[PDB]
This record gives structure tokens, C-alpha cells and sequence, in this order.
């Protein structure tokens, strides 16, 4: 487990798939792990970011009518970035 | 004098698939050094490294010694290739 | 097979350097037997001391310490204290398995020595009734508390029928042990040198029979 | 602080079989393999067998294979060790000691458990029969408490009556029936001039015995 970070090793199971080919009929043993994506890096490198990226474009909902370029900038820079990090 | 030396280790009955005799019938004893020699390519993502070394392990063998006191002969013997030992 | 031999008894005072010896009777205590040193306090209390390469159990003092003096793994207690009065066993990796010694009594002086009081039984008759015959031998007031019991019928020594209780702690802070040999009525008659030989701390005492 | 709590002691007849426990705790217990160590009377202290927790595996000695079975259970904790066909021999005190490494073999003792006694033994309550102990044809007497079962016997002189000198040695286990015996120091002239009986009882069967000391 120390050596696989990205993961966690959760469950695993030994059972049977033994098979009946066009060669005959073979036998099988087959072992199974359970892998769970670990969530601390997609909450930072994922959520959270997209979380501020959201907040920042309503921080525009407070800037005057009258001065629409700030507004604009903001909008567009967070949805720019918001394809970005996507990708 | 040496492929004559090795000769008369192995006219003998030799088997390098037997492990060498002991004493009190202990086990071998095997003395290690190593030495590092570049230690690279340290990978953080898959938490690995490469790194290339010498290996110098040392055991003894009576069934191999050919000089025992010597004191006449040469220190020791360079083992030439066709020539099985135990290891 | 292979046997691990050990010091019957040491003595010692308060604050002065004692030092333990184990041997092995196939060779030279090398590393691969990574001697182990057990102590046994009084009411069965074990603890590990040292072993292995060269590392030690958890609080272990300092004054105890592991060398390989001569051909035997050795202990040395540096700075000896009143409760490091014990038994100490040690014991060497053979191989594949852990064999004992008989262990040392390591005895840290509190009062002056005494010399056991060695009394021999001959069976009573209302025993000897029933066909069975028991050399009593019973050893009082010595100190430091080891002996070694010898028992010996018609100048020969005997090595079987023989029982010997473990060094009992008195009142008086000394120490007693008995020892029983076993024979039969017919075969208690069948003789009349009997001897209970009773070795402490050097010198010996002997009590015959007949 | 870490402990190892063994299981009580146990009395059990020939051919039957046990099994004792020790119980870790104050430590990760999946992290130190253990060992079994027997103490008897008669010989001196054996090393059975050990076990790694975290493993499953099992070293025995050669002695020992097939007398005894270590296991594990890591939920609970606990060592356990199986004794199987057991015998007179059987009869001793064993030991758990843990292994000194963590994660590794080290090979050196750390803790040990306070012990597990194991009698074994085919009989039944039996009471003693004592027989007096008189000196061959300052003098000193006496008791021979011989096979009875179980433990334990208390041994008295003159019903308290003389206390300085008296001395009631441990007992033996022999034939599967203990054995033991009490001396009393006198002065030689005042015997046989002064009764000398010695009080002897087994609670267990409600045995009281007493036996004068006579030449």
C-alpha cells in the first residue's frame, strides 16, 4: 500500500474461472483486488480550483453596470481557464 | 600452474549444485560489499529508482582450496570460464 | 547434540564488575549464533538483555553489555546492583533453533557466606514395608544459594533415581534444598554404601551410609 | 507499555491435549513474531517454536514438530499453542517471549509472558502417606510426605509448638503423584526425650496425619 499512493487497496477475493473452450475444458483460478481512486488530489487539483474559478466570477456581480470591461474580463478570464483546466 | 591448480579442484568428485560443508554443519556464511556506483533516474510519480552497483560477496569453500597453507603456491586463483562452482 | 554451558553460580558486590560466560561445545560462539542473554528474577519474571547483531531489548541498562570475549559469547554487568541479583540465561542460534544453558545464579552480595547442613535419611522401615526404599537428603542454611547434589551407591556414582528440588529461598534469607534417591526394598538391601554429596561454592560435604 | 497476558493454569490427563494463549497488547501485535518457550523440572529452558503474526508462518523445532501447533489470531490480538498427545513430559511452564524487530526478524528476546503451569497427570485426589525420616544408626528429623496429589500439603511440628528450624523443602513430581519432605533442628540430647510429632494436611482430600519421630 506504501508503494501505491494514487490508490487504495480495499478488498480482494480468490475465486474459480474455469472455462469450457473449443479445445476442452480448462481449469482456472482467478484473484481479484479492489482499487479506490484516491480523492485528496482531485479535490485540490479539480474542485476546489473550480469552486474559486466559479466565486471569482460573481465578484463582476458587484462592480458597477457602468463599468462592463471589468465585468467582461472577469467572466471571460474564469471561463477561459475554467476550459483549461479541463482539458 | 593455475589451469593446473583448477584441474585438480575439479578431476575430483566437485558437484556445484552441493552446498559447501561446514564445520558443525552451521550454515555458509556469506560476507557482503557493495558498491554503489551512479544511483539515477529517480522516479517520484511510480516511487522507484535506478541505480547500478557492484555486487562482492565472499564465501569459503574447502572442498576449493588447493593451496590450504600455500606459502608455496599462488595466493589464489582466477576461476576461468567452464569451471562450476557453487554460489 | 549441540549443548550450551554456563557458569553454575557467580558472586558479586554492589558497584563492582562482573562478568558472565556461555559456551558452545561445537566451536567458537561466532555472530550467526547471535547470542541471547534472558534474565529470570524470583516468581518467574523473564526479560531479554541482548542478542541478535548487536542490538538490545527495550530499557535495558546501560552497565549490561554483549562481547565475544575469547570463544564464548560473554555479558558484563558494569556497576553491578542489588536487584541485578537473578538468573541469567543465554541462549545460541543453531542453525535453525534456539538452544538454552543451564544458567548462572549471579548472586549480588548482601550477607556473609554459610556453608549448607547436609543430613542423610536412610528409608523407614514403615516404608520399606511396601517394597519401596527413599534416600532422603535434605541441605539447610547455605549461601550464596547453589548446590549440587552427587549421589554415589557402593563407591559408585549414580545417574538415575535421583531428584533433586531447586535452591528454596528461607525466612533468614538463606537458602535449602532436598534431594530423593529412589530404590527398591529388595534393592536397598542389596547394598550398604549409599553417599548424598553436596558441593557449594567450592569445597564439598559429604554424609554417608551404611 | 506493552504486556503479554497468558492464559491460567491447567490440569489435564495423558492423551488429552490443550492449547494456551497470550494475549499482546500496547503494541502493533502484527508487527513482533513470537516464541514459545518451555520451562520444566527437569531440564532446562526449551525453545519450542515461533510464529510471525502478520505472516501466518511457523518455525518449529525439530523437537517440538508435532507436539506443538502455534497460531495466530490478529483480531483478538492473541498467540495461541496447541499441545497435542500430551504427557508426563508435557508437565512445565510455558513461555511466550516476543521477538525484538519491528516488521523484521532480529532474533533477541524482548517481553516475556509471566508463564502458562501445565499439569499433566492420570490421577485422582489422593491423600499422602507419611513416612518418619529419623537419622542412620544438634540432630535432625524428619517428615516424608510421599505421593499425593494434588498440591498443595502443609506440614507443622508439634502443632506450632517448635517453628525455629523447621524447614518444608519443595515437592517433587513423581509417578504422577508429588512428593515432599519438612526437617526440624533439635538439640541431639533432648531426643527422643521430647515428643516430636509432625502435623501433616491435605485440604484437598481432608486429610490430618500425625507422625512422631522415633529411632
Amino acid at each position: 500500500s506504501s508503494s501505491l499512493p494514487s490508490f487504495q487497496l480495499t478488498n480482494t477475493s480468490t475465486t474459480y474461472c474455469t472455462s469450457v473452450t473449443n479445445t476442452g475444458i480448462y481449469s482456472c483460478l482467478r484473484t481479484t483486488i479492489q482499487l479506490k481512486r484516491e480523492f485528496s488530489f482531485y479535490l485540490l487539483q479539480l474542485y476546489i480550483p473550480s469552486c474559486m474559478l466559479v466565486i471569482v466570477s460573481w465578484v463582476s456581480f458587484w462592480f458597477d453596470r457602468t463599468a462592463i470591461p471589468a465585468r467582461v474580463t472577469l467572466g471571460v478570464t474564469t471561463l477561459l481557464t475554467m476550459t483549461a483546466q479541463s482539458a | 600452474s593455475d589451469s593446473k591448480i583448477l584441474a585438480h579442484l575439479f578431476t575430483s568428485g566437485y558437484d556445484f549444485r552441493v552446498r559447501p560443508p561446514t564445520d558443525n554443519g552451521g550454515p555458509v556464511v556469506v560476507s557482503v560489499n557493495m558498491l554503489l556506483r551512479t544511483i539515477s533516474k529517480i522516479d517520484v510519480v511510480n516511487m522507484e529508482y535506478s541505480a547500478q552497483l557492484t555486487l562482492r560477496e565472499s564465501w569459503i569453500d574447502k572442498r576449493l582450496s588447493y593451496g590450504v597453507k600455500g606459502d608455496g603456491q599462488p595466493d589464489f586463483v582466477i576461476l576461468t570460464v567452464g569451471h562450476q562452482i557453487w554460489m | 547434540q549441540a549443548v550450551v554451558t554456563q557458569e553454575s553460580a557467580l558472586t558479586t558486590s554492589p558497584g563492582e564488575t562482573v562478568t558472565l560466560t556461555c559456551r558452545s561445545s561445537t566451536g567458537a560462539v561466532t555472530t550467526i549464533n547471535f547470542a541471547n542473554w534472558v534474565q529470570e528474577k524470583p516468581d518467574h519474571l523473564f526479560t531479554g538483555l541482548i542478542g541478535g547483531i548487536n542490538n538490545r531489548a527495550p530499557g535495558v541498562p546501560a552497565r549490561f553489555s554483549g562481547s565475544l570475549i575469547g570463544d564464548k559469547a560473554a555479558l558484563t554487568i558494569t556497576g553491578a546492583q542489588t536487584e541485578d541479583e537473578a538468573i541469567y540465561f543465554c541462549a545460541l542460534w543453531y542453525s535453525n533453533h534456539w538452544v538454552f544453558g543451564g544458567g548462572t545464579k549471579l548472586t549480588v552480595l548482601g550477607q556473609p557466606k554459610s556453608s549448607p547442613s547436609v543430613t542423610l535419611f536412610p528409608p523407614s522401615s514403615e516404608e520399606l514395608e511396601t517394597n519401596k526404599a527413599t534416600l532422603v537428603c535434605t541441605i539447610t542454611d547455605f549461601y550464596p544459594g547453589v548446590v549440587t547434589v552427587d549421589w554415589k551407591v557402593d563407591g559408585t556414582p549414580v545417574t538415575q533415581g535421583m531428584e533433586t528440588t531447586q535452591p528454596s529461598k528461607q525466612s533468614n534469607n538463606k537458602y535449602m534444598a532436598s534431594s530423593y534417591l529412589t530404590l527398591t526394598a529388595r534393592a536397598w538391601e542389596r547394598h550398604s554404601s549409599y553417599s548424598c554429596q553436596v558441593t557449594h561454592e567450592g569445597h564439598t560435604v559429604e554424609k554417608s551410609l551404611s | 507499555e506493552v504486556q503479554l497476558q497468558q492464559s491460567g493454569p491447567e490440569l489435564v490427563r495423558p492423551g488429552a491435549s490443550m492449547k494456551i494463549s497470550c494475549k499482546a497488547s500496547g503494541y502493533s501485535f502484527t508487527g513482533y513474531t513470537m516464541n514459545w518457550v518451555k520451562q520444566s523440572h527437569g531440564k532446562n529452558l526449551e525453545w519450542i517454536g515461533l510464529i510471525n503474526p502478520y505472516n501466518g508462518g511457523t518455525s518449529y523445532n525439530q523437537k517440538f514438530k508435532g507436539k506443538a501447533t502455534l497460531t495466530v489470531d490478529k483480531s483478538s490480538s492473541t498467540a495461541y499453542m496447541e499441545l497435542l498427545s500430551l504427557t508426563s513430559e508435557d508437565s512445565a511452564v510455558y513461555y511466550c517471549a516476543r521477538d525484538g524487530d519491528y516488521y523484521r526478524y532480529g532474533r533477541y528476546f524482548d517481553y516475556w509472558g509471566q508463564g502458562t503451569t501445565l499439569t499433566v497427570s492420570s490421577a485422582k485426589t489422593t491423600p499422602p502417606s507419611v513416612y518418619p525420616l529419623a537419622p542412620g544408626s544438634m540432630v535432625t528429623l524428619g517428615c516424608l510426605v510421599k505421593g499425593y496429589f494434588p498440591e498443595p500439603v502443609t506440614v507443622t511440628w508439634n502443632s506450632g509448638s517448635l517453628s525455629s528450624g523447621v524447614h518444608t523443602f519443595p515437592a517433587v513430581l513423581q509417578s504422577d503423584l508429588y512428593t515432599l519432605s519438612s526437617s526440624v533442628t533439635v538439640p541431639s540430647s533432648t531426643w527422643p526425650s521430647e515428643t516430636v510429632t509432625c502435623n501433616v494436611a491435605h485440604p484437598a482430600s481432608s486429610t490430618k496425619v500425625d507422625k512422631k519421630i522415633v529411632p
